[PDB]
DNA sequence: GGTGCCGAGGCCGCTCAATTGGTCGTAGACAGCTCTAGCACCGCTTAAACGCACGTACGCGCTGTCCCCCGCGTTTTAACCGCCAAGGGGATTACTCCCTAGTCTCCAGGCACGTG
DNA sequence: CACGTGCCTGGAGACTAGGGAGTAATCCCCTTGGCGGTTAAAACGCGGGGGACAGCGCGTACGTGCGTTTAAGCGGTGCTAGAGCTGTCTACGACCAATTGAGCGGCCTCGGCACC
């Protein structure tokens, strides 16, 4: 019911069309992406509480983000989240 | 077009992230951005690690992604292994390194 | 039999040789199943106190990965 | 030859993922250990799998581990003074 | 918000002839902040798990043996059993 | 009239239920859980400031000091077990 | 502009603290690697401070930035909140 | 007990790298007197695990492997 | 190099979760003001770091030994796989009732201040 | 720090009313138990050779101590950046009702692989 297994396969075929993803490996993927979803999570409700705000918005999700991946990684999710955010904020050509 | 995932142009579902953070109950209230940011951020280290691992089977001769292959992908990254450094992946084993 | 030696010695001589060492000495073993056997008790009893939370008669794997989880050993492969 | 067949033991099973402790002597293990806590317990096949999986891999670690200070006292020999002090340092126990 | 009151209260009926410095209660202060958090993350933890959105005695008395281990985990239950079950002699 | 009366505690389980309500670690709190942890709580703040006073009375002072809660916790195996990746400042 | 300040951790202060760890004698080159690893912690740390001051837009690094940076990286610290 | 790194030049080790991840910072003396505590505990546990490896290997004098495989048995790299 | 099985892949039906539209209360962005607490500077001095001489405790290389792991062949064992019985408990649904959020007074205990 | 004293916001009691889950019955998945074949793994014994350990000598770098330098700590003194608070408005996110197509499961194809 809730789990990850067409989304996996469609990254894997747009970034490695040739190759295909295991039942165990589905599992051992939709295991990570919960456990990350997890973390960066309640790292962005720690920092909400933090500041006696109790709303977990975009730049908490980003500050989590980034005080959860040091380094190089972080800098480039913290890219493609920004951009997705803007991407979304262009439709507001109305 | 419609949607959320499409809207940002993210494969990952908008809509089952912000499902998610709903139910794990991190705060009393989601902002609008943060499905959208975590799902950005979720398919980036999807791809990255779906990338790793697919270049593991590639350099092993073998077409289908299994565990194993995660757990190299993984491991052999500088970073990634920074990440999930005490995480056991079942059937994952461990790299040559005969000391 | 104290079902401990089911932890037999060539099951040590691999599982060590997986670990990458080339010589082991003949006391590595008892000291062995000693932490085995103190790692298997201390993940079981939070995996046991899980299913009495539960209300249940049975051990699953939901509660093993829990138990493992709060020790600080995740796994992935398991719920 | 003394050496050798060590080195091709270490070179197979590193390479290879499969469980290096036989099933049953585990499972009755497990069920033992856990008979204590609760008496009359039943446990889920994926249950005994995950503890098994979980054991192994600490245990592959404990030794990765106790082999660094076994090497770093000029030795190549493991004896249980060089786990105890992997696991003190650890922070595991004394 | 603090257990400075309580923290003197506890250490007079234990030790007469004693008192807790200003650094002493806020360390103490921090450590039962710190516990409380603890223990009320692992009952929610299991709250969730069980499927239930309600932190009972129940969720507590099964939260306070998976942190304390059996040298309290077995008497601190017993310490806080007889807690709950003296507000149901004073009700009746 | 007090809860903390009726349970024979000194803690505040007023206090308790508040925290576990501020903290939002359910939607729903029981009845009995503030009870249980203000009980919890008793018994290892107890512990505590015991084996903090005979630390005290060891070095002879009237006072407890932050090194006597340390000295309290490393002490006994089973609090440093609990509380080992604890650094207490001024200790 | 500072440069050069991880000298400020001096030889006889790692010689205290080593001293206190409970060691007898200690060799030349340990005073740098111990910098390093002061040095790489410090920032591992402050890294961590920093980004919590920054979520709350502000300039000034509490201590209540730095405890929680602190118990986010595993070593809690009572006495300060 | 007592602080074994002298204060000032603690302090002014701390402004220097935060000053890379944030210019223009400010530091309050709780703030600064916390990373004291918390690096001094640090290092004297680091010692701790250091005299232990030299103990180990029949060793009386902590070197700078010692301190490398006590933080490689530890976790941190 | 030749082979069979099994797990993944593509097409279709659908339904349930995602999306769309509108509403409304409030959490939070935002501007202004304050004071407090952090920064920069002055000088004394004295604790503390620093540079050097030095003898010696100690790291490290060489050597000998004797022993205790390793490899290998053999026998015993018990694990692994296939198959059957079964019933014990996991999971759902219907219901209600009893526990708990929310709100209104009502009051005290615990917070802060003063004192000898 | 303990013993009056004043005080005030949070804790408590009573009420409502609403749905969370406790209880019961039922379907059936699967986990325990047993048996049989077969056979790979483990236990045992033995010879042999690497290596763990102890001893000895060399040289070398370190703790100690003394004189020298230095800058940390103290204590003001002054300035102001901004942490924190308050008042006010509004953009937003929870919520509901209606609509619909994206992903999931069943089903047929087909190559990857473990095998000899």
């Amino acid at each position: 019911g809730d789990s990850f297994a067409t989304y996996f396969r469609r990254v894997l075929k747009q970034v490695h069309q040739g190759l295909s993803l295991s039942r165990e490996a589905v599992s051992v993927m939709d295991s990570l992406v919960h456990d990350i979803l997890d973390r960066i999570a309640t790292e962005a409700g720690h920092l909400a509480r933090s500041t006696k705000r109790q709303t977990i918005t975009a730049w908490e999700t980003r500050m989590a983000v980034r005080l959860l991946l040091p380094g190089q990684m972080g800098k480039l999710a913290e890219s493609e989240g920004t951009k997705a955010v803007l991407r979304t904020s262009l439709y507001a050509i109305q | 077009a419609k949607t959320r995932s499409s809207r940002a142009g993210l494969q990952f579902p908008v809509g089952r992230v912000h499902r998610l953070l709903r139910k794990g109950n991190y705060s009393e209230r989601v902002g609008a951005g943060a499905p959208v940011y975590l799902a950005a951020v979720l398919e980036y280290l999807t791809a990255e690690i779906l990338e790793l691992a697919g270049n593991a089977a590639r350099d092993n001769k073998k077409t289908r992604i299994i565990p194993r292959h995660l757990q190299l992908a993984i491991r052999n990254d500088e970073e990634l292994n920074k990440l999930l450094g005490r995480v056991t992946i079942a059937q994952g084993g461990v790299l040559p390194n005969i000391q | 039999r104290d079902n401990i030696q089911g932890i037999t010695k060539p099951a040590i001589r691999r599982l060590a040789r997986r670990g990458g060492v080339k010589r082991i000495s003949g006391l590595i073993y008892e000291e062995t199943r000693g932490v085995l056997k103190v790692f298997l008790e201390n993940v079981i009893r939070d995996a046991v106190t899980y299913t009495e939370h539960a209300k249940r008669k049975t051990v699953t794997a939901m509660d093993v990965v829990y138990a493992l989880k709060r020790q600080g050993r995740t796994l992935y492969g398991f719920g | 030859r003394p050496g050798t067949v060590a080195l091709r033991e270490i070179r197979r099973y590193q390479k290879s993922t499969e469980l290096l402790i036989r099933k049953l002597p585990f499972q009755r293990l497990v069920r033992e250990i856990a008979q204590d806590f609760k008496t009359d317990l039943r446990f889920q096949s994926s249950a005994v799998m995950a503890l098994q999986e979980a054991c192994e891999a600490y245990l592959v670690g404990l030794f990765e581990d106790t082999n660094l200070c076994a090497i770093h006292a000029k030795r190549v020999t493991i004896m249980p003074k060089d786990i105890q002090l992997a696991r003190r340092i650890r922070g595991e126990r004394a």
